[PDB]
């Protein structure tokens, strides 16, 4: 049931090093268990038991260990491992990485107690992903569909929009409306006007009934951010597989979360293994994102966004890769887009949603969708192929075809990535300004498409 | 990483002997 | 090739004891003399009521045959024939023929890429999909022909290439894999069968009694709906009275068919 | 002779991947520049 | 018997206690028993590496040791299973915990106890009677199928004291007891195996015999042996399940074994959604797949050590079967995930990285992985012969075949069914890239092609060598136009395109394609290659002649018959018999030998 | 014959002692029996990584790609075990094999080889893919006894010449093929088409040889002769005015 014995409490700190904290003639510790420091002068301090032998538990503290000593220092064990205390309450509501809360409300009345670690979502029960989500943005909705239970990384670069990118899907996302959906923002390694930024937003644009948001600061501890990502994924594991609902999570910098990742690694004296990130890491990032999909004799279903800052501009660092090895597809955030000005800088050709093809269709959405998709994508290659084309030859060297693609190109940009920041599109909606740009083109141009939905929807 | 390992072998072995030494 | 010498020696002292489970088990009355002579050198050391710790000395002293090559070889010659005479259960074949297929056997180069075994296996096939057969059409056909065909292999042996036996393995594994729905098509098969066979009833005194009734009656049963006119219906009925499957029987159902598609 | 000999470095892997798509880049426009050219040139040539 | 732990550092758990531990044995932690290997013994103290999240283990827990390195339970009741990577039974533990989470340490029996299945003993059997390793001494009907041969394991033998009579018995029932050197073993028909130990045989035979794809490009093209070792290029945009499901549904394997390397969590719900869909014809009937196969999925949050035993549990399943004498087919679908499961394990252990971070032994663990295929004599006395296939597919990045793990596996596998996007793109399926594919067992299976296919490796050389033609010809056809070429080079553009659209290519979407026979595949070659032959003699009979044959002339005097030779295609072993199809074969051949007769 | 076997799947350690074992038997039959023994020791690789994972395994400082620092000396302990001795009649050839990884000859596995072992023999898939049986690309190929087993009373005098104009003529028609990938063959001299052309002709007649078929040295240094005839006896730069009197024409 629950733990009816009192918590022993020891002065016994045999020495600090770093953020550790060393205890001493400790009772049967447990590994991971949380732990209540007191300083000298009653200030308390939390910590994780982050290692175990026979009596010694070294303690990790969250904050700083300035102020600890070896005589006056008190540290309460807790007898137990970190669980959240989950409820459907969390929705409406701004935690911190503790998940301790910041809006002023009160602390969570817990519907459960849930280990941060989850366990491995059984394979047998696991459901293949099979209608859309809708994120808002056309350069995703309209050509990269997510189906909900995928996971899908946003690839970004510093100083790119990411994060006005992940705020507007926290807003605009929901199901497709031919109640039940949530977002759950795990904002990990945010710098304080980010943070306002995220929270400002989500509050003032009416999207809080529908979002559990989640902070940790760049300056927080960081084992916060380690276990900001597992308190997310357990709140969203409460809300889809417990509450029936629809979790779209969206993780804002996993580049931050393997920089905090490589720190516990250090704390432990573990040696760094490739690039300096611990050897592990595909195991701890895939902890973290394989929970979520739909689940067999349920509805819940956890889709996924882990937005990523690529290190260097390059996919070929651990972070992407990893994730990239992990997750179905990828989005890319681009700094040419981003340069020009385009908002939502979205590249339409490195990304691929790589469920879309059951995200979409008759019953689904529309059963023009993967016909538009395709050939939209056709157009902007063979726009972006034309587009160099023409400044090697000199417009006079076009043919008329060149110039439709071009012409395509200029309002593909204009009309369908481009959206601003609070502009909400359906998938129908989309789909249409797709076919006001696909009607550029005379109906035998448009080769992908299949005669039957060019005679339904061709017409304008 | 060879360099870092050697470092953390000489390191065990030097907490293993400083508890040793306590006998 | 390798194992440790334990493994390899305990092999061979297997090897010898399965050889006298399949010789006396093919052989319970030690007719098959000639056969029993090539293998004196392994059978001794089972008839002989040894321990396997004591065969398992002589093995490691060399006193047992103890090559796994020699023996693999010499047991599967034996175990193939034991197929055979098992495979054929209702038609116990004659000596002469079991040590004539055993030279034949003793003298192929390897019994694994001869057609021989190709022939028991699709024997096997037919035969064990049979022991647990619930009743329908193909399957009593199946029965019938697997029967013939058992038969003629104690007659003739596999090794012989009978025109009427191989006809009847492409003719029983075409019918074996095709689909169970495909009523037309299983009618038409055992219909060309009993056509092609020399004998006016192939299946007489083959099998049961009651399965001879079963066929009658199947060749009837799909044929009666093909009748238009219930006089038709009743001159078909009066073949009824036949209990083997005959040739004749099957001229006499085509008949009355095309007397009624005459009658149209 | 078979390489540049930048010194190995994070920095130079940077480089010769931007080095890379320049060169790649270059080929793509001449390769357009070379079919232009020989399409015209064919044209001509007939006339 | 257990010890207690001392310590804990993540994963890594001290146990002290352990004096009678041995290196690599299986040790079940915590209240919860968690699992993990010992990795290092220190004196009464072992360390163990933990595969389950250790949080909540604590000093002073339980340690309860395992009398067994880490093994898979073998035995009747495979057959429709999902196992994870170290053989637990993923369908049971849904069924039992009614959770749609695998909980932490489950203990759950790997094949299920209580199903009394129905035992026939072997009949030759009796007390007395002398027995040695992979003797069957007993049949188990767990499927319509797969007779499960129950046999003794490859360590035991002796005399038989016991065998149980015909009757139900579950896997917990001593069927057999035997005894040797005055000792006694009691023996069920669940039996334990160690999983990084080669299942031992009689001897590993030459392979020498098609693994059937039923698919024209992989099997005319690029065979593969049964007992072959082979890889793909599975990523998304090549399709990699045009040759996973045609080898599921038709192939002549016996039983089939996946193993979900470390896959994505939707990726692996595919193939566990999709297998028990699919089906067989046998013997008329239709039934499942799933009654000949066992699925060793894992997500890619399965523990590391599950992972990276994936493989080796599957083959070891793989090896039971081949022991059973069953041609077995195993499916390994991305190499590379076990790869860094492997990677992830040497960096856990501190270990010095090689190659690209890849631990030095991946060479090795990959090599003594792939040597576990080919066919077999079986251990004990029936003779009988059995094979692994083992289809290990590899995952380059960017399709650089540098990586270690691809370079390794190129390295080992004989057969390589190049997947490639461009073809996939173009629906072009199998799209298999035949100037990238290769196989190494063409030699080995001339015997076989000699014995039943006799004018066969005469028309795959020719193929091969009108398809390199191709490529050869269409530089010349971008440097000068079409039209510059000789008359000859027009016509094997022509036999080329043949070959490319109507030949290889084989939707298995269609009726007709579903599955295409050898004697099919073997008649379709004949013809396009006879066409090729009467057109190329045709050509350069009348070189240097007044009136000269060409492409045009064939095109206009006989389109028929480069109508018919695409059209063949569309022939049907179900619907139309042998001879049918046959006929229809010997009928073009003679209608292209009149029509090029009418020419010259 | 005397075989050694270890397969991919005995246990790796065994490797290390595998090629010592067949030494030490080699060994015993030339040093002791005077024997004329030919070791071969096949992929060296195998070895290399046998002691890459002992090398892990111990903790040993590195080298290059994470080959122990010591690679070079153990190496030398398997291939300097060769060679003849005075007072006997016996001596140890060896010709091991290597899979060079990656097709990369600055590998660790054959660069130290190459530092230890007297020339080299290399196969290369630029004659193999074009069905080029035995796959020896020359080029890269010396054999460092070859400036002393040759020569009169153990081959023609003309043999060291030929194989230097071999040698000057398969590089350059190796350079102009080079050139012609970028500028084309209107680029190239007559001079610099007929060193193209002998390329052709030598791999497709000096390299090219079946399964079976058994050349002598005379007999290959009469093709070498027939494929030096294709230029004109003044550009044989590498030839002495005597060899060429002596053996040109004939």
């Amino acid at each position: 049931n629950y733990l009816s014995q009192p918590r022993l409490t020891y002065k016994t700190v045999s020495g600090v090093n770093g953020p550790l904290v060393i205890l001493d003639h400790v009772k049967f510790p447990r590994y991971a268990e949380i732990v209540h420091l007191t300083l000298p002068d009653g200030t308390k301090r939390s910590g994780q038991v982050l290692e175990v032998s026979g009596s010694k538990a070294v303690v990790q503290v969250f904050e700083g260990t300035s102020g600890i000593d070896a005589k006056k220092t008190s540290c309460e064990f807790t007898g137990d491992i970190l669980r959240t205390p989950v409820s459907e309450d969390m929705l409406g509501r701004v935690f911190n990485g503790s998940g301790k809360p910041i809006d002023r409300g009160p602390v969570v009345l817990a519907e459960d107690f849930l280990d941060i670690m989850g366990q491995p979502i059984n394979p047998q029960c696991r459901i293949y992903p099979e209608e859309m989500i809708q994120t808002g943005i056309s350069a995703i909705d309209g050509m990269n569909s997510i189906a909900r239970g995928q996971k899908i990384p946003i690839f970004s670069a510093a100083g790119l929009p990411h994060n006005e990118i992940a705020a507007q899907i926290c807003r605009q996302a929901g199901l497709v409306k031919k109640e039940n959906f949530a977002i759950v923002f795990a904002a990990m390694g945010v710098n304080m006007e980010t943070a306002r930024f995220f929270k400002s937003d989500f509050e003032e644009n009416g999207s809080m009934d529908n979002v559990c948001l989640f902070l940790n600061l760049a300056n927080d501890p960081t084992i916060e951010r380690i276990i900001t990502p597992r308190l997310a994924l357990t709140t969203a594991e409460f809300l889809a597989y417990q509450c029936e609902k629809h979790v779209l999570v969206i993780l804002t910098d996993m580049s931050s979360y393997a920089e905090a990742l490589r720190e516990v690694s250090a704390a432990r004296e573990e040696v760094p293994g490739r690039r300096g990130f611990p050897g592990y890491m595909y195991t701890d990032l895939a902890t973290i994102y394989e929970r979520a999909g739909r689940v067999e004799g349920r509805n819940g279903s956890i889709t996924q966004i882990p937005i990523l800052t690529m290190p260097n501009d390059d996919i070929t660092h651990p972070i992407p890769d990893l994730t990239g090895y992990i997750t179905e597809g990828q989005i890319y955030v681009d700094r040419q887009l981003h340069n020009r000005q385009i908002y939502p800088p979205i590249n339409v050709l490195p990304s691929l949603s790589r469920l879309m093809k059951s995200a979409i269709g008759e019953g689904m959405t529309r059963k023009d969708h993967a016909d538009v998709s395709n050939q939209l994508y056709a157009c902007y290659a063979i726009g972006k192929d034309v587009q160099a084309m023409k400044a090697v030859v000199g417009e006079e060297a076009l043919t008329s075809d060149d110039l439709l693609y071009l012409e395509f190109l200029q309002k593909f940009e204009k009309n369908f990535i481009t959206q601003g920041p609070y502009e909400n599109r359906t998938v129908y909606e989309t789909l249409d300004i797709g076919w006001q740009l696909l009607r550029i083109f005379p109906k035998e141009m448009l080769k992908r498409i299949p005669q039957s939905t060019l005679s339904e929807f061709y017409p304008r | 990483f060879y360099r870092l390992k050697k470092i953390q072998e000489k390191k065990k072995i030097i907490k293993e002997k400083s508890e040793k030494d306590l006998e | 090739g390798g194992l440790t010498s334990e493994q390899y020696h305990s092999q061979v002292v297997g090897k010898i004891g399965y050889i006298a489970r399949c010789m006396q088990t093919i052989d319970p009355e030690n007719n098959l003399k000639k056969i029993r002579e090539d293998y004196q050198d392994v059978l001794i050391w089972a008839e002989k009521n040894y321990r396997f710790e004591e065969i398992l000395e002589a093995s490691k002293s060399g006193k047992c045959p103890n090559d796994l090559d020699a023996l693999s070889r010499r047991s599967l010659i034996l175990q193939e024939l034991l197929r055979l005479v098992s495979s054929i259960s209702p038609f116990k074949m004659k000596l002469d023929l079991i040590e004539s297929q055993y030279e034949k056997m003793k003298q192929h180069v390897n019994l694994w890429k001869s057609d021989y075994h190709v022939k028991l296996n699709q024997l096997n096939q037919l035969t064990d999909y049979l022991k647990n057969a619930a009743p329908t059409p193909k399957n009593n056909f199946l029965r019938a022909m697997t029967s013939v065909l058992q038969m003629q292999i104690a007659q003739y042996g596999i090794t012989e290439d009978n025109e009427g036996i191989n006809q009847l393995f492409k003719l029983g594994l075409h019918l074996l894999a095709m689909a169970n729905e495909k009523i037309d098509e299983q009618y038409h098969l055992f219909k060309g069968y009993v056509k092609d066979q020399p004998e006016e009833s192939p299946f007489e005194g083959i099998l049961p009694a009651e399965d001879q009734k079963i066929l009658v009656k199947t060749m009837i049963d799909y044929a009666m709906p093909k009748l238009s006119s219930k006089v038709l219906q009743d001159k078909l009925s009066a073949l009824s009275s036949s209990d083997v499957l005959t040739k004749t029987l099957l001229d006499s159902i085509d008949r009355i068919v095309k007397e009624n598609e005459k009658l149209n | 002779k078979d390489r540049i000999e930048i010194f190995p470095s994070r920095m130079a892997q940077t480089i010769m991947k931007a080095r890379l798509k320049g060169a790649q880049t270059g080929r793509n426009l001449l390769k357009k520049k070379s079919d232009a050219l020989t399409l015209r040139f064919r044209q001509i040539l007939k006339k | 018997t257990f010890g207690y732990v001392h310590g804990v550092s993540g994963p890594v758990v001290t146990a002290c206690d352990m004096a009678g531990a041995a290196m690599y044995e299986l040790v079940r932690v915590g209240h919860s028993e968690l699992v993990g290997e010992i990795i290092r013994l220190e004196g009464d103290m072992a360390t163990i590496q933990v595969y389950e999240e250790t949080s909540g283990v604590s000093v002073g827990d339980p340690v309860l040791r395992t009398g067994k390195p880490l093994s898979v339970e073998l035995g009747p009741g495979i057959m429709g299973a999902i196992f994870d990577g170290i053989q637990r039974p993923l369908s049971d533990i849904s069924s039992q915990t009614q959770s749609i989470y695998i909980p932490r340490g489950v203990n759950v029996s790997a094949l299920s106890r209580d199903i009394k299945w129905e035992f026939i003993p072997s009949k030759n059997l009796r007390v007395g009677s002398h027995i040695t390793g992979g003797d069957i001494y007993g049949i188990v009907n767990e499927n319509s199928l797969i007779k499960h041969k129950i046999m003794l394991p490859p360590r035991s033998r002796g005399s038989v004291t016991y065998i149980a009579p015909p009757g139900n018995y579950d896997a917990s029932d001593v069927v057999l007891e035997l005894e040797f050197e005055g000792v006694k073993e009691k023996l069920s028909m669940v039996q334990v195996w160690p999983v990084r130990q080669v299942r031992p045989v009689t001897e590993k035979l030459p392979a020498n015999h098609p693994l059937l794809t039923g698919q024209r490009v992989l099997d005319a093209l690029f065979p593969c042996v049964q007992g072959g070792t082979t890889a793909i290029p599975g990523a998304f945009g090549c399709g990699k399940t045009v040759i996973s499901q045609s080898l599921s549904k038709y192939s002549n394997s016996d039983v089939i074994i996946y193993v979900g390397c470390g896959e994505r969590g939707n990726e692996m719900s595919e193939v566990l959604r999709d297998f028990p869909e699919l089906t067989m014809e046998v013997d008329g009937k239709v039934e499942s797949i799933m009654k000949r196969t066992a699925l060793v999925a894992n997500t890619s949050n399965m523990p590391v050590a599950a992972r990276e035993a994936s493989i080796y549990t599957g083959i070891t399943l793989s090896e039971y079967f081949r022991d059973m004498g069953y041609h077995v087919s195993m499916m390994a679908d991305s190499t590379s995930r076990w790869a860094e499961a492997l990677r992830e394990i040497s960096g856990r252990l501190a270990e010095m990285p090689a190659d690209s971070g890849y631990p030095a032994y991946l060479g090795a663990r990959l090599a003594s992985f792939y040597e576990r295929a080919g066919r077999v004599k079986c251990l004990g006395n029936p003779e009988r012969e059995g094979s692994v296939s083992i289809v290990g597919a590899v995952s380059p990045p960017g399709g650089d075949f540098s990586d270690p793990v691809t370079s390794a596996t190129l390295g080992i596998v004989q057969v390589f069914w190049g997947l490639d996007k461009k073809l996939a793109q173009r629906k072009h399926f199998p799209s298999v890239n035949w100037l990238i594919s290769y196989s190494k067992y063409m030699r080995a299976l001339d015997e076989y092609y000699d014995k039943h296919f006799t004018e066969f490796v005469p028309l795959r050389t020719k193929a091969k060598e009108i398809l390199q033609e191709e490529e050869d010809l269409a530089e010349i056809v971008q440097l000068v136009g079409k039209a510059s070429l000789a008359e000859t080079d027009k016509i094997t553009l022509e036999v080329a395109k043949l070959i490319k659209d109507d030949f290889l290519q084989q939707n298995g979407y269609t009726p007709y394609d579903r599955f295409c026979p050898f004697y099919k595949t073997v008649g379709m070659l004949s013809n396009m290659i006879s066409f090729y032959d009467m057109a190329r003699r045709a050509v350069e009979t009348t070189a240097q002649s007044d009136n000269k044959i060409t492409w045009s002339i064939i095109r206009e005097h006989m389109g028929e018959i480069l109508y018919k030779l695409s059209s063949m295609k569309f022939k049907d072993p179900v619907k139309d018999g042998e001879a049918k199809i046959k006929a229809d074969y010997a009928q073009l051949l003679e209608d292209m030998q009149n029509a090029f007769r009418s020419l010259e």
